[PDB]
């Protein structure tokens, strides 16, 4: 749950898309 | 679609500045190369310079601020979209062998800006992980993504 919810604060920042 | 609020901007420039290490305002093919290395990439000076060349408006061979948003624009959809699970994949297997391990999640995690506690990163291998062999291949990876 909690690195799960750390992941989404990544994609939604754009670092996904990036990276 | 994602609004520019106060706090997505904010979100935003905490990306911007895990590139701009020196704060100057402007990503560098350096400064991508250095993110992408912390990640178990390498790619070429080529692939780098690309990235930037797609919102080089004004050539200057660098992404300023408004540039990088519009990067952001172009490319950002839905977190549970397809193609953004499988390039979240591909960011957390560094080295590209179709699953990714806790040593893996773990390097990626904390070189991204949102380091996991080892236990964070072994609940989340464990309850992901169904098959049973210790690290989370792309079917696991997208069921743990979706559920709800
Ligand atoms: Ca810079
Ligand atoms: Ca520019
Ligand atoms: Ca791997
Ligand atoms: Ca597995
Ligand atoms: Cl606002
Ligand atoms: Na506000």
């Amino acid at each position: 749950n909690k690195a799960l919810k750390k992941i989404r604060k990544l994609q939604k920042r754009g670092l996904i898309q990036m990276t | 679609a994602y609004q520019l609020t106060e706090e997505q901007i904010a979100e935003f420039k905490e990306a911007f500045s895990l590139f701009d290490k020196d704060g100057d305002g402007t990503i560098t093919t350096k400064e991508l190369g250095t993110v992408m290395r912390s990640l178990g990439q390498n790619p070429t000076e080529a692939e780098l310079q690309d990235m930037i060349n797609e919102v080089d408006a004004d050539g200057n061979g660098t992404i300023d601020f408004p540039e990088f948003l519009t990067m952001m624009a172009r490319k950002m959809k839905d977190t549970d979209s397809e193609e953004e699970i499988r390039e979240a994949f591909r960011v957390f297997d560094k080295d590209g062998n179709g699953y990714i391990s806790a040593a893996e999640l773990r390097h990626v995690m904390t070189n991204l800006g949102e380091k996991l506690t080892d236990e964070e990163v072994d609940e989340m291998i464990r309850e992901a992980d169904i098959d049973g062999d210790g690290q989370v291949n792309y079917e696991e990876f997208v069921q743990m993504m979706t559920a709800k």
